[PDB]
């Protein structure tokens, strides 16, 4: 169920009465960037890895010597 | 108060038929069997959908 495409998974849920494709171009999303449609891949190696998105709090001192 | 045997309009003959053969057993495995014949419920998930609505989460 997840390879059905947004906005098909809508109308097919009764959410709407006209589908994608008959929908004037008002009442379609804007884009400035590629649309690229991706089912849930759970139980494969392009299951979603998550991780933190900020570099530590508190930064180290990067070690240096100096001669008396 | 309720009543007595005595006063019952119903002759023990007529309730004998209805506590021997089963007369609302009878009545229940008919409306058990209309049943059979009417449209099922089911929807075909995921090749059919149950309603969403734009408020859902
Ligand atoms: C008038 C003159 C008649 C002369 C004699 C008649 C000859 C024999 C008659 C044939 C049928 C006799 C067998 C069934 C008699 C039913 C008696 C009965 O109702 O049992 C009552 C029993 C509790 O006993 P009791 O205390 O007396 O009830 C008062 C409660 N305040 O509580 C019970 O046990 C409930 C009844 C049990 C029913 C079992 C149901 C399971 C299977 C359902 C069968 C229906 C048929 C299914 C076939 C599909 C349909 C085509």
């Amino acid at each position: 169920m997840s390879q059905v495409e947004p906005g098909w998974h809508f109308w097919l849920g009764y959410g709407v009465d006209t589908a994608p494709c008959n929908t004037p171009k008002e009442k379609l999303p804007i884009r400035a960037y590629p649309y690229k449609f991706q089912p849930n891949y759970t139980g494969t190696p392009g299951a979603f890895v998550t991780y933190n998105t900020l570099k530590p709090k508190i930064s180290a001192w990067e070690p240096v010597t100096k001669q008396r | 108060r309720p009543a007595t045997w005595e006063e019952s309009e119903e002759g023990a003959l007529s309730k004998a038929t209805k506590y021997f053969l089963l007369a609302e057993m009878f009545r229940g495995l008919y409306v058990v069997l209309e049943q059979f014949f009417r449209a099922p419920y089911t929807i075909y998930y995921p090749f059919e959908k149950g309603p969403v609505s734009p408020r859902f989460r």
